[PDB]
């Protein structure tokens, strides 16, 4: 309803910023052991971006 | 085998290993405890006959 467009916000593990137009090739670092603050990055993303 | 329950929110990220036994062995005791008595609570955990 209300002629929605659509927009896709991709919650990557890199921080917030302006979208890059370069491709760039990093080693990936190994994921945290703690979740709580992946959920909490997860909730903090989703809510910045209104995320239904 | 009786494994305790891990300790901790974050670091345990597995389900316990004394799962439906210990289950099964939680609902198993048939006796006269407390004031309504004849603890009789099975299918889902629920006495029965109050």
């Amino acid at each position: 309803p209300y002629n929605l467009s659509l927009e896709v916000v991709m919650a990557i593990e890199a921080g917030l910023g302006d979208l890059p137009l370069l491709p760039f090739s990093s080693p990936s670092s190994p994921w945290s052991s703690d979740p709580f603050s992946f959920l909490q990055s997860v909730c903090h993303t989703v809510v910045v971006q209104g995320v239904s | 085998n009786i494994t305790d329950p891990p300790r901790g929110c974050v670091g345990n990220t597995n389900i316990w290993k004394t799962g439906p036994l210990f289950k099964r062995v939680l609902m198993s005791s048939k006796y006269a405890d407390g004031v309504t008595g004849r603890v009789e609570f099975n299918e889902d955990g629920d006495r029965k006959f109050a």
